[PDB]
């Protein structure tokens, strides 16, 4: 059992490495940048936010599935790793954010609203400079 | 897989997903804001949906308030999956829309993606002298015929707040009702 839990620990660190790396992080960032435009910093959400959250869920499932298959980690191992307290302490809040955003719409919305604020600000700075 | 990811949450078992449904003008957003101790005086018709999280009786109640206009109702089913509790709100004083809301409730309770979900029916706007009693609305809806789930009807006023907590108290005793029934199944 102790050796079996060491293997869980490997699985946790492997998942953590994936969530830190470009294979995961860059498709996520591309999605967030390309879809954040309709997310207004306002209390009430639009019906389209849900449609977009569904695509996000699909992307996340797709990325995770490829990872689990290319690396050779089955679903049961994946679940016992995500269940381990090591999953929380070996990953950071920032690394977990786009992962939690798959199940937690409130987290997803804040992430999209934040990216839209940033990209609008950059668009404004450019207009500011061209005159 | 996506459902495994819930294991990465701070306290995933303390979290309750509540779907708040009903006809346009029933008082859903007003109820939601009362629950969240927010100002209710600048509320307009909901064109999408609101979410508010309320900590109550040892649970985090995540409440999804969906717009009730007819044009929005085809989108209601986008919100059915992973619902723990259904709260259905009725304007007790709009008798002309009782049939419309009776039909929406009936369809919800036949919905496969809401099977085993406990339903609280809030008979709202009881502050109004025109309000039908909950007893009357219960009869009119034939609530006694509801099978394969627990249910409750509660007289309330989202505007005054009266009766609201009594409904929410029922909800809190029934946080595990859905998963207990689907484990039975
Ligand atoms: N007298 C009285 N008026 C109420 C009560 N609850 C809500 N109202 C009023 O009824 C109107 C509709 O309220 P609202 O919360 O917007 O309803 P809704 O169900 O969210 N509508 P929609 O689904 O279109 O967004 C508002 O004028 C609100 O003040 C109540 O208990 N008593
Ligand atoms: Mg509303």
């Amino acid at each position: 059992a102790a050796e079996e839990e060491d293997e869980v620990e490997w699985v946790v660190e492997s998942i953590a490495g994936f969530l830190r790396g470009p294979d995961w992080s860059i498709p996520i960032l591309d999605f967030v940048e390309q879809k954040c435009e309709v997310f207004d910093d306002e209390e009430e959400s639009k019906l389209t936010y849900t449609e977009i959250h569904q695509e996000y869920k699909e992307l996340v499932e797709k990325l995770l599935e490829s990872y689990l298959k290319e690396i050779g980690i089955n679903e049961d191992q994946f679940q016992e790793a995500c269940t381990s307290p090591l999953a929380k302490t070996r990953t950071s809040q920032a690394i977990l954010q786009p992962v939690l955003a798959a199940e937690d719409f409130t987290i997803f919305k804040a992430m999209m609203v934040q990216k839209n604020i940033e990209m609008q600000l950059q668009a404004i700075r450019i207009i500011q400079e061209r005159n | 897989l996506l459902s495994i990811l819930r294991k990465l949450k701070s306290a995933p078992d303390q979290e309750v997903r509540i779907l708040l449904l009903g006809l346009d003008n029933a008082g859903k957003t007003t109820l939601l804001k009362q629950l969240a101790s927010e100002d209710i005086s600048h509320i307009t018709p909901t064109q999408g949906f609101n979410i508010k999280s309320v900590q109550s009786q040892g649970f985090k109640l995540n409440v999804w308030d969906i717009g009730g206009q007819r044009k929005i109702r085809p989108y209601w089913r986008s919100y059915f999956e992973n619902t723990d509790i259904l709260i259905y709100v009725i304007d007790s004083a709009d008798r002309k829309r009782f049939e419309e809301t009776g039909q929406e409730l009936t369809e919800l309770l036949e919905e496969e993606k809401l099977s085993c979900v406990p339903v609280l029916i809030f008979a709202n706007k009881q502050d109004l002298l025109t309000a039908a009693p909950a007893s009357e609305i219960a009869e009119g809806l034939n609530l006694h015929t509801i099978r394969d789930r627990v249910w409750q009807i509660q007289s309330c006023s989202a505007l005054t707040g009266e009766g609201v907590q009594d409904g929410m108290n029922w909800v809190c005793k029934n946080v595990n009702a859905k998963k207990k029934l689907e484990h039975h199944h």
